[PDB]
């Protein structure tokens, strides 16, 4: 089995060194691939050290004993991605991938979330349903917690929240949905979506 | 010392 | 140029089978092996197996022996991968990839030089349902105001949302959908516009859910 670090951070311009290790590597060539979210992997390095046409020289590969190393020089923001080593098993027949290494390029400015909260629409209430919609965008880093309240009291039931996902501007977004009956909605003076990010909270309130 | 003829070759081109 | 074209997204119920296709072009099909590799959501790459289209021979990873079948058609330069008795754990993107080297008695290097884009396979017990669409009307955010559309309880992904039939592009943010415990999806699309245009320009979200062959146009007006 092939072991590489799950994660690694580096600053722009620095050099990244991703190592992958296994007993079988002295006898088996390795291959390095880059994968950006939602894309097909891209071959960076083959036969331990050879770089295909189209891959920039910033990427190089080396071998030493039971380790192989991918080196990225002059790391740029666009090198943020997962890097995978690949070789063959001790069976000498079956191909195996490493777990992959997520490369984070430091320097993204922190950013507090913007929160929009929508109450149930008229149409939905006529259909005898009620959904509150809390939309959370433009935050970095990509971790948030969402808490819902009705009239000072927390609400846990009927909550559905996405995982944070990266937007086109490299900040993150998430959404949370609170499902209610029209009777609960009309029963309280207000409802609130509270979004916590890096020890601070942004809260929106709606009312029937 | 790196194996240059992969075992999959013999498994797959044998019939 | 070498290109690999894969069949579109599949949605299956547990216990079913799925047959994926990989159509190769730009090189001599019978000179190179084809790999299949899969990647479950958020996880790493896992090799499934390899087919040699010249001799129609195969080898699969141990965990897939017995439930994968790879076949090929040289008339159309196509490789197929069939996975049986699908489980929730089989939800993944499935890639095909061309072997990097030409293999003969003097040399055989086994890695992937060109990858197909991936076929998404989703295993779920849910049944196809078009969305219910609702307006997210703006209210009271300086010189700009947020209005949106809620796209509730549909299955499967994807849905597309456009505004004013595609004319309105700037300020549009369609959020990733949430998968509810009911097995159905919901998402929201919100567009940020100048606060003065409310009352002067019209705003219509066009929801398109091809898997159910439904389109919905919903006008979003202030209340």
């Amino acid at each position: 089995e092939l072991t590489q670090p799950p994660s690694m951070s580096v600053s722009p311009g620095q050099t990244a060194r991703i190592t992958c290790s296994a007993d079988v590597l002295p006898k088996q060539y390795a291959y390095w691939y880059q994968q950006k979210p939602g894309q097909a992997p891209l071959l960076l390095i083959y036969k331990d050290t050879e770089r295909p046409s189209g891959i920039p020289e910033r990427f190089s590969g080396s071998s030493s004993g039971t380790t192989v190393t991918l080196t990225i020089s002059g790391v740029q923001a666009e090198d943020e991605a997962d890097y995978y080593c690949q070789s063959t098993d001790s069976s000498d027949i079956y191909l195996v991938f490493g777990g992959g290494t997520k490369l984070t390029v430091l320097g993204q400015p922190k950013a507090a979330p913007s929160v929009t909260l929508f109450p149930p629409s008229s149409e939905e209430l006529q259909a005898n349903k009620a959904t509150l919609v809390c939309l959370i965008s433009d935050f970095y880093p990509g971790a948030v917690t969402v808490a819902w309240k009705a009239d000072s009291s927390p609400v846990k039931a009927g909550v559905e929240t996405t995982t944070p996902s990266k937007q086109s501007n490299n900040k993150y977004a998430a959404s949370s949905y609170l499902s209610l009956t029209p009777e609960q909605w009309k029963s309280h003076r207000s409802y609130s979506c509270q979004v916590t990010h890096e020890g601070s909270t942004v809260e929106k309130t709606v009312a029937p | 010392k790196k194996q240059k003829v992969h075992a999959l070759f013999y498994k797959l081109d044998i019939v | 140029q070498v290109q690999l074209v894969q069949s579109g997204a599949e949605v299956k119920k547990p216990g079913a089978s799925v047959k994926l296709s990989c159509k190769a072009s730009g090189y001599t099909f019978t000179d190179y092996y084809i790999h299949w590799v899969r990647q479950a959501p958020g996880q790493g790459l896992e090799w499934m197996g390899i087919i040699n289209p010249r001799r129609d021979t195969t080898t699969y990873a141990q965990k897939f022996q017995g439930r994968v079948t790879m076949t090929r058609d040289t008339s159309t330069n196509t490789v197929y991968m069939e996975l049986s008795s699908l489980r929730s754990d089989d939800t993944a993107v499935y890639f095909c990839a061309k072997n990097v080297g030409f293999c003969n008695s003097d040399s055989c290097y086994v890695g992937m030089d060109v990858w197909g884009p991936g076929t998404t396979v989703t295993i779920s017990s849910a049944s196809t349902k078009g969305p219910s669409v609702f307006p997210l009307a703006p209210s009271s955010s300086g010189g700009t105001a947020a209005l949106g559309c809620l796209v509730k309880d549909y299955f499967p992904e994807p849905v597309t949302v456009s505004w004013n039939s595609g004319a309105l592009t700037s300020g549009v943010h369609t959020f990733p959908a949430v998968l509810q415990s009911s097995g159905l999806y919901s998402l929201s699309s919100v567009v940020t516009v100048p606060s003065s245009s409310l009352g002067t320009q019209t705003y219509i979200c066009n929801v398109n859910h091809k898997p159910s062959n439904t389109k919905v146009d919903k006008r979003v007006e202030p209340k």
